[PDB]
């Protein structure tokens, strides 16, 4: 094996460590404060069994998951239309799901399980996500592309907006927590979505080879023998998976799918084999982080997940394009 | 001998019925006026782009070769390609490579083109004549015969671009060394003095079609490029 | 003169007179609607002269000039950063006015007559123009200054929501509107911003020279003699200076300035000596329509002229995407 | 007869400490490998970099000379330029040109260089060596002596970038016909053979400082090349 190689696997294999710590690290300290904060220790009483495992628990677990899933489907994205820009939040796909997700509400209010409406979003992934693909093709550029995905957003905003007046069954509450993301009201009556996040996050984060190839770009990624339609829209698919899930589970969440992926890979990583897990370590602590602040920041309202991530966004964005 | 057979290929017009055939062990040049085709020819030679006519390589005909085994027989350079964000150049090449165990001939490549000190610096961060031999090394460690006993066509539109007089000498030696041992080449010639002196054989396309075609020697008259260029 | 040339400047005045037209038209339009009709008959009789007059014809004349300006603004910062997608909203340079406006209104007082936050505001797309600007020479990139734009846009929409919580003398209305524009409030008592903007309008609108240059690109535009720092900084300003006093007159609008411009580059427009005063009537009319559509859409209240430039916005740039 | 005059010119280690002559109605190749400071040279004398060393142009040194003024006296053209969006040829050109009227020069010069099919579009939607030309002619129409009293010096850097032989040759009879209306053509040569066979003086810049100079000939000698190059 190639030295600066051996060297990097090291360097990387340390991140993936840290990486790993810092998750749980975050983990226990999101389980410790909500409202009130605890202990590890004083958790194991009446008052415990009620936050710690009926409340706590399940939203904790919700996080890591949409985090870890959010900042993989950036990746995932970049990957497919060569392109750092791109990203759920921006190119709409999280909207896609919006869209998609209300129908199902709206068409069958409460009728519809959990479950029901997750299929449901993803198809609103999907779409999207293929109507960029298709427009990926037809004219790979990366303001094409960078443009059409927020066009795409404001016009799901649009039917989601419209769509939610026109019947008056609006909360400005819900039509916000949900515009802006938040993990407010996740309880274990969702657990079937949060395990619907593990097979897919598992599988996609070990197809590491089909990625590297395709980031080289379409070409020498075809050249060298590599099933470009395939795996072209197996993750497009994988991709509407994981973001509509995420939404019918906490809304639109944005910029982490940016971010997290481009700081690794200035911390050095950058094979796929790598990126991947530090995704999803890096992507579940952040976002862990921002919902602990979105929680108690305000203590008359719960923060929406959104701003936060957005508001540290930006800031850490604008310095990785100094950076970069 | 001959690894590769057009048969009357053309797509629209920028492509005009042409065929031949490509022996390998020998350099081949594709000389034209620019519209001439040459790199849509090329396209089709690798398997990038389908269409009216037949090309058929080493016996099985393009359209029946897998994309995977096709990649260990031939290797392809489009005429200019958008070097991958955030990539070391040493992984560049290495994926480029079947068999990653050879890591020592990597090196030798990498310095053959003047880049054992380029190694470890993402390709996003390279210069032109950088970029640019950073790729055609990666694409010759992928066809090596020394590495790859499949190896056995080199299809090369523009490579030249971009190198100096000593990059370009510098490859003309991979080259070389390249067809000696037995590798097809073929490639979009860019200066005729070149082409004659380098190249083995040479089709001379004009508008789509081909005027002329076999040793560069006798393609390379002055009748037939003045009815290619028109001087 | 040149063949080509001539024939093309032949088209062009005829566009120019088309617009000239089609704005004229909206501006009548605009004044004989409201939820009630009032023909140029009816505009004397004591209710065309409050309407009419005292509330209707200044609101008109508020939406052409915004429209004109952040059209034109559109133009001349697509040709600023030598990019198509530069445009006052999505660059946050509106959000920078907006960020500018709501700091001279708190830290100020409710007495800062108009005149004195349409300085502040003014100020405050200069800061953000000119902070683009820096990023723009710096680091020279279609995707950089795109994505520090909007960056910039998101980061002011915190500073903004963070600082009206605080002093609670918000109203979820007066936000939003002002946050999707809207010209609700427009009266006489604003007419110190309108005319504000006329100096401006028409200057800029004669300085085709150092754009058609200014287009070439950097080294070609200077190479040629130009005075490049110049006119740079002297764009910049002008584009602050309109699009400051747009914000303050009526809000964050968006999507004017990034459609407009090229679906006259559609039509041939290309020389700034047609471009920039197309740019001018296209946008007045264009965003008249919009505002028009804003008040009579639903009676319940008047829809954010943001959230119809958006919605008109989105799909008509979609489309400019495919044909381009 | 010299137009312009370097005097230990030199901006950090790219461009080493170099003086030199430039004489009208010549043509001076900046032969050298890449790095060799040769684009950086070019971008001095044009007036686009200002540093260490002393650059004077036809009396005034440029430091004295107004953009305005300046651009009628000399023009550049960058190694590479992003042709503006949305903007036809016909435009373009117009617009290098300091005196309008003469509409008839601008159809021979887009002629001359095949493009007077390629007029009326958008520059933004030509082809690699049809923007080129299209760059050239802009920059030639600017300079050219036939409408320009004031044109002394045409400073190219990497000209024949994406052009054919033909396209090339077509070129060369423009510069050719420039020099001996008494203009001065200062470009960083691609080619030896060419340089030999068209270029008038020719510098040889290495690392970023000049090992010779003087008649082409003279300086094109296998001592100097191998000492620049390596071979």
């Amino acid at each position: 094996m190639l030295t600066l190689a051996r060297q990097q696997q090291r360097q990387n294999i340390r991140w993936l460590l840290c990486l790993s710590v810092l998750m749980l690290l975050a983990l226990l300290l999101s389980l410790c404060a909500g409202e009130q904060w605890i202990s590890p220790g004083d958790w194991f009483t009446p008052r415990g069994e009620l936050f710690v495992w009926q409340i706590r628990l399940p939203r904790t677990l919700a996080v890591l998951l949409v985090g870890a899933a959010l900042a993989i489907s950036g990746a995932v994205m970049q990957a497919l239309f060569e392109n750092p820009l791109a990203e759920p939040g921006l190119l709409g796909v999280s909207n896609g799901a919006g869209v998609g997700l209300i129908a199902a509400v709206l068409l069958g209010q409460g009728q519809l399980p959990n479950w029901a409406l997750g299929l449901c979003a993803i198809a609103g992934a999907l779409i999207i996500t293929l109507i960029l693909l298709r427009f990926a093709r037809r004219h790979l550029s990366t303001s094409r592309l960078l443009l059409a995905g927020v066009a795409l957003g404001i016009i799901c905003s649009a039917l989601m907006t419209w769509a939610i007046y026109f019947s008056t069954s609006v909360d400005l509450r819900q039509l916000m927590y949900w515009m802006m993301g938040g993990f407010g009201g996740v309880d274990w009556r969702q657990s079937w979505l949060m395990l619907a996040l593990i097979p897919v996050l598992l599988w996609i984060c070990c197809q590491s080879r089909p990625m590297n190839m395709l980031a080289l770009g379409e070409i020498s990624a075809r050249q060298l023998g590599l099933p470009l339609w395939f795996w072209r829209n197996v993750l497009v698919a994988a991709t509407g998976w994981m973001v509509g899930v995420s939404v019918a589970l906490a809304g639109a969440i944005g910029f982490i799918g940016l971010v997290i992926p481009h700081i690794l890979r200035l911390c050095g990583l950058t094979d796929h084999r790598v990126l991947l897990p530090g995704c999803a370590l890096a992507g579940a602590s952040a976002l862990l982080l921002a919902d602990i602040v979105a929680r108690l920041a305000l203590a008359a309202a719960e923060l929406p997940i959104g701003v936060v991530t957005a508001t540290l966004g930006a800031p850490v964005f604008i310095w990785l394009l100094l950076k970069a | 001998s001959i690894v590769m057979q057009l048969q009357d290929v053309a797509e629209s017009t920028r492509l005009g019925p042409l065929s031949g055939e490509v022996r390998a062990g020998e350099i081949l040049h594709l000389v034209g006026p620019n519209g001439a085709g040459k790199s849509t020819l090329l396209a089709r030679m690798a398997g990038m782009t389908s269409g009216k006519g037949s090309i058929q390589f080493a016996g099985q005909p393009l359209e029946a070769w897998s994309a995977t085994k096709l990649a260990l027989h031939r290797a392809y350079l489009s005429q200019q390609q958008t070097p991958p964000f955030a990539t070391p150049v040493w992984h560049y090449l290495t994926l480029h490579q079947h068999d990653k165990t050879r890591t020592e001939l990597l090196n030798d490549v990498a310095g053959a083109l003047a880049l054992d000190d380029k190694l470890g610096r993402s390709t996003n961060q390279l210069s032109g004549g950088e970029w640019q031999r950073v790729r055609l090394a990666a694409v010759v460690l992928q066809i090596t015969p020394q590495a790859n006993p499949a190896g056995q066509l080199l299809l090369l539109d523009e490579p030249m671009n971009s190198l100096d007089v000593a990059q370009q000498s510098a490859l003309d030696k991979i080259l070389s060394a390249l067809c000696q041992q037995g590798l097809a080449i073929v490639m979009s010639s860019h200066d005729l003095n070149h082409t004659l002196r380098h190249a083995h054989r040479a089709w001379l396309l004009k508008g789509g079609k081909m005027l002329a075609s076999g040793r560069r020697e006798e393609v390379l008259t002055p009748p037939n490029l003045a009815q290619a260029y028109g001087m």
